[PDB]
């Protein structure tokens, strides 16, 4: 029972036709009774055979390819993920109530674009490209590639811009750079969304001082946050003006599935454009890991082979290319950057969680965020031993970059006698002022939520605890002596200092000074 | 003749032939793409069909279109040209110089070379980093693994391996991106050109290594054959020409994650905890190709990435038997501060033995091995007792063990961009005794951090007599400072009279080339015919 014997079968060999005269004739009159019981035989469209949940299954449509937008009958946008043998598995963008079996699916030829540009800068839309922030549609804007690969190994340059955060919890700790892929991992409820607002409140303030040639714009990718929290941010950003340099893409998790699989897609396709035309961009794809939630809904519809954790195969291939688009380009191509902030909750504490341990591969730096931290006063909680960077010097402040290895260093130790404080020692001037000395570094390295300090007061603010003026002072009102140590300096040396930028022996003199000049409250 | 794609499953897509289908590991083709795409048949179906995997992205692959046969496996273009250039898996220039200057293509997937051609002979390779050389000694023409975390220094060992062995031997070498960061891929590339192992104009043919670069943007097909692809090109130069060759391959994990991302979607159940069910077949036919003969040499140098400092894996679980040379790096010895953080327990490979580098290598390492082994048995304990009751006779294993932590530590050449201290390449007799003599109590007279980020037995008495002043260093508190205005100090005024004029627009120039286009506010589809209409107004 082979092909030879199908090809066998090709050739006839009947040996009488006493039907074939008869049942041509009564074959026209029979699908003439019963024609209202026929669809039209359809090619280059497509109709649906099985439909349910964001996942319609359609008969046809022998035109389109993987990734074509495709729209139904009711107005309703889609994607075929995968083609099969005989029928084409469409992801329903939205809400898929409408779709029938026996419903027309209409082919749009396109690779799904969604609207790009600096006409949305102040414009919320969901991952699609339509406004929900009731101002009407897009004006002066563009369609664009969301599938486009990476630049390559010849576009890209090495990465010199620091990217200010405006946390001296961030900016004296971790590295950051321009052209970096900087991970938030902690658990939920631990202030991710805080060190992320807290970059671009301050890259607003400080995007009204420097020349056109360091404007970072910022993009923010909400993904399955609730929508008064949409509102919370949208109010957040309105009431400080952030909202003039500000797009934000926000698939909720009232929404579809790949809606939100394409939110951080079209968040890096906005991005892109500000990285192309020379500018500096920021993206923070918040709740990476909900996307990837986003993506195991559809695969596990689509009768896809699970892994781990019922996640798909290729599911690090998604985070790589999400996540590989965003860069520095070398100096033939305007010199644009992308830094990228992904945000992923561990279970509460698994490290080894499967999208975890794609993302701390994939990303050049990490920040720990434990709830441990968050309730022993440190906040923002980074943790500081277990996160590293890449690029070091050249990222961060070089007046900070000298005085950093002073902070680091001495951290590095007082992080291993901490825990050694069950006996009761203190010895020798050294087991207890390091004591002394971490203790006061934690009581100095916190700071508030939604308070976007600049760099300049803070390679100020790193200098009060790595030198003295606090060799006297408790581990109780630093918190509150720190903003005396900043208010009644002389507020024009602030200027000069990231006039500057390194710490200069010309300007050495003064920063001795004028902290034995402040008097501290702590008493 | 030739076929036509049937079916698109995401990264996999199936061909059927119409008589006399392809042999397995062939090369297929498709016309009318936006880059040419390579697909490399895994399986066949069995109605006439082959399964493939997809070198570039398949978003675009119309169910139909034109399939031909190259009737042959994936040919990579080897030869002497193919130095200082950054290669693709299939043979293209990514670095954007007109074609690859060579010829004689060849087959990149072969049988591994056989065991009556195997070599024994046993070169300790000196590399210069005072963990590797006394520890965990590598073997010339052997093989080098790198386990550790994401985040604890594999990548920055690499490098700085280069700049150890890959620069002091003047032949070939080639440096196998398989799966890495495109920073770690881009940045590379500068500081080879400016340390000139690379070169670019007319003295092409005289440089040193070829780039063949997997990075992570590629979908799996291109991720899991860039390590055949940069191994054939240095077994091109093994047995026809003769050189030895390093071979640099970055994330062996990610050969076998990109193996394992579509091994599912070919139709096979999976494994253990999910990695692939062929992962030995597929990294013991990768290993063993990876060897040195008697016709030539071939010295890899393998990083792995290892999922949370986690050696239950069976994905590196399989590697473990097969790398001679183990460098495993944990994650402690960085939260110490110490680098490079190599294991002195983990990290063992196969060159120590005193019947063969000598019996003065082999019984310091050991001593090491007693001394750092019962410092990890003694610092649970020392937590419970606070090292004061062991009546001098423990005290003495530690107080030395507290120092030799501090002792594998080293500055790199590549890592002094962001570490500021100069790096060392140091030799092997030099420091052996060296190792020796902090073992012996030649060198308790120390304190703890001399021996920290130093080179030989000079540099340690060398930084305790600049930390024995400096302990003497900033003995005063009085006055003729810095603080006072006397000497050079201007005003704090005169400072801000020589800033520069920053110019502050406020339209932040975006409308200069974006051509603004419109877009349409109702859908655009396609008829049956293929025409383009808006949508016809029913459901
Ligand atoms: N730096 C901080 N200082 C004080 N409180 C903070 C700080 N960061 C976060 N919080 C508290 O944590 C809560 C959640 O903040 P945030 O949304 O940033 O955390 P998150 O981990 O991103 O939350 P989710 O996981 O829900 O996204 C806030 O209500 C706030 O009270
Ligand atoms: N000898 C060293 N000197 C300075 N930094 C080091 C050294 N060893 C490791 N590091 C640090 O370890 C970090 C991780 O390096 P990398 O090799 O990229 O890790 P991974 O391989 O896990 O991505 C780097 O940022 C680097 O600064
Ligand atoms: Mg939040």
């Amino acid at each position: 029972a082979d092909a030879k014997a199908l090809d066998e079968l090709r050739k006839p060999k009947f040996s009488s036709k006493y039907l074939i005269q008869h049942v041509s004739q009564k074959l026209i009159p029979a699908v003439k009774e019963w024609e209202k019981s026929y669809q039209p035989p359809v090619i280059h469209l497509g109709r649906v055979l099985s439909v349910g949940d964001g996942i319609a299954r359609v008969y046809g449509l022998k035109s389109v390819q993987a990734g074509e937008l495709v729209c139904f009958d009711s107005g309703v946008k889609g994607m075929a993920l995968n083609l099969q043998a005989d029928h084409v598995g469409v992801v329903v963008f939205g809400n898929d109530s409408v779709i029938h079996q026996g419903d027309l699916v209409y082919r749009t030829g396109q690779i799904v674009n969604v609207p790009i540009g600096p006409g949305t800068l102040g414009r919320v839309t969901d991952g699609l490209g339509q406004p929900i922030d009731g101002k009407g549609p897009l004006t002066n804007v563009r369609s664009s590639l969301v599938e486009v690969k990476a630049p390559g190994i010849i576009a890209r340059q090495s990465v010199r811009e620091p990217l200010f955060t405006g946390v001296k919890a961030v900016d004296a700790l971790v590295p950051i750079g321009r052209g970096q892929r900087e991970l938030i991992i902690g658990d939920r409820q631990t202030g991710k969304t805080a060190v992320a607002i807290d970059a671009i409140i301050h890259q607003k303030n400080c995007n009204e001082q420097v020349p056109k040639a360091q404007r970072v714009y910022c993009v923010y990718v909400a993904v399955g946050q609730k929508r008064s929290t949409v509102a919370q941010l949208v109010k957040l950003f309105t009431q400080t003006g952030a909202m003039r340099y500000t797009i934000m893409v926000s698939a909720t998790a009232s929404d579809a599935a790949p809606l939100q699989f394409l939110a951080p897609y079209s968040g890096c396709a906005m991005a892109e454009y500000f990285r192309d035309t020379g500018k500096h961009g920021l993206i923070i794809y918040d709740d990476l890991s909900k996307q990837s939630v986003a993506y195991r809904q559809m695969s596990l519809l689509l009768r896809r082979p699970p892994g781990r954790e019922a996640f798909p195969g290729d599911v690090f291939y998604l985070h790589s290319r999400l996540l590989e688009r965003a860069a520095k380009l070398s100096k033939e191509l305007g010199g644009g950057s992308l830094t990228a902030f992904p945000v992923i909750e561990t279970q509460a504490g698994d490290v080894s969680a499967y999208i975890a341990t794609n993302v701390i591969s994939i990303t050049d730096g990490q920040i720990f965020l434990e709830t441990e931290l968050f309730y022993k006063g440190i906040r923002p909680a980074l943790n500081v031993g277990l996160s590293v960077s890449r690029v070091g010097s050249a990222a961060q402040f070089p007046g900070m970059k000298q005085v950093a290895g002073t902070l680091k260093l001495e951290l590095a130790q007082y992080r291993e006698v901490a825990a050694f404080a069950q006996f009761g020692s203190d010895l020798d001037a050294a087991t207890q002022y390091v004591l002394e000395r971490g203790a006061r570094l934690t009581e100095m390295l916190k700071q508030k939520q939604f308070a976007p300090i600049p760099i300049e007061r803070q390679t100020v603010a790193v200098y009060a605890a790595t030198k003295g003026f606090l060799d006297k002072v408790r581990v109780q009102d630093i918190v509150a002596a720190e903003e005396a140590v900043i208010s009644q300096v002389n507020p024009a040396v602030f200027k000069i200092l990231k006039a500057n930028g390194k710490i200069t022996p010309a300007l050495d003199a003064h920063l001795k000074a004028e902290l034995r000049k402040v008097k501290l409250p702590g008493a | 003749d030739a076929g036509y794609v049937s079916q698109v499953i995401g990264p996999v897509v199936d061909v059927r032939f119409d008589g006399e289908l392809p042999s397995i590991l062939s090369s297929l083709e498709v016309e009318g793409h936006s880059v040419r795409l390579v697909l490399e048949v895994a399986q066949h179906m069995g109605d006439n069909t082959v399964r493939c995997i997809a070198m570039d992205s398949t978003d675009g692959l119309v169910r139909g279109q034109k399939v031909v046969d190259t009737g042959s496996p994936i040919k990579v273009p080897v030869g002497r040209g193919t130095l200082g250039r950054i290669m693709n898996v299939i043979g293209e220039p990514v670095d954007e110089q007109g074609p690859i200057d060579a010829a004689d293509i060849w087959s990149i997937h072969r049988e591994a070379p056989e065991f009556t051609e195997q070599s024994t002979e046993q070169e300790i390779l000196v590399t210069g980093i005072k963990v590797v050389d006394l520890l965990a000694p590598y073997q010339r023409g052997g093989k080098i693994g790198l386990f550790g975390g994401a985040g604890v220094g594999k990548t920055v060992l690499i490098m700085e391996l280069i700049n150890n062995v890959a620069k002091a031997h003047g032949g070939f070498s080639v440096f196998a991106g398989v799966g890495e960061r495109t920073r770690e891929g881009n940045d590379l590339y500068r500081e080879m050109i400016e340390s000139g192992v690379i070169k670019l104009g007319a003295e092409r043919g005289n440089s040193k290594c070829t780039l063949v670069y997997g990075q992570m943007n590629e979908p799996p097909g291109a991720r899991a054959r860039v390590a055949l692809t940069g191994l054939t090109v240095a077994e091109y130069f093994r047995d026809i020409e003769g050189q030895d060759v390093l071979l640099f391959v970055d994330n062996i994990f990610r050969f076998t994650q990109a193996n394992s991302e579509v091994s599912a979607l070919l139709g096979r159940i999976p494994s253990a905890v999910g990695y692939q069910p062929t992962l030995a077949t597929d990294l013991g036919g990768l290993q063993e190709r990876i060897t040195t003969t008697t016709k030539g040499s071939i010295t890899s140098v393998q990083a792995v990435y290892v999922p949370a400092d986690d050696l239950t894996d069976p994905a590196p679980a399989t590697t473990f038997a097969h790398l001679d040379a183990t460098t495993v790096l944990s994650r402690s010895i960085a939260e110490l501060g110490i680098y490079p953080a190599v294991d002195p327990l983990d990290s063992t490979s196969r060159m120590l033995n005193p019947n063969v580098i000598g019996a003065e290598h082999y019984n310091v390492a050991r001593g090491v091995q007693k001394v750092l082994q019962d410092y990890k048995n003694l610092q649970d304990i020392i937590a419970i007792l606070g090292m004061d009751e062991l009546s001098e006779e423990d005290k003495l294993t530690v107080a030395r063990a507290r120092k030799i932590q501090r002792f594998l530590s080293q500055p790199f050449q590549v890592a002094e961009v962001f570490t500021g201290t100069p790096g060392k390449y140091v030799d092997l007799a030099d420091t052996i005794s060296g190792f020796q003599g902090v073992l012996t109590g030649k060198y308790d007279d120390l304190p703890e951090m001399a021996f920290y980020m130093v080179g030989d037995i000079k540099e340690v008495k060398e930084k305790a007599d600049k930390m024995a002043k400096d302990i003497a260093s900033r003995k005063e508190a009085d006055n003729k400072k810095v603080s006072e205005e006397l000497k050079d100090i201007p005003s704090l005024d005169k400072l801000v009279s020589e800033i520069k004029e920053v110019v502050i627009e406020e339209d932040d120039g975006l409308e200069e080339d974006f051509k603004a286009e419109a877009l349409s506010s109702e859908t655009v589809v396609l008829n049956e015919e293929g025409k383009s209409v808006p949508l016809p107004k029913k459901n």
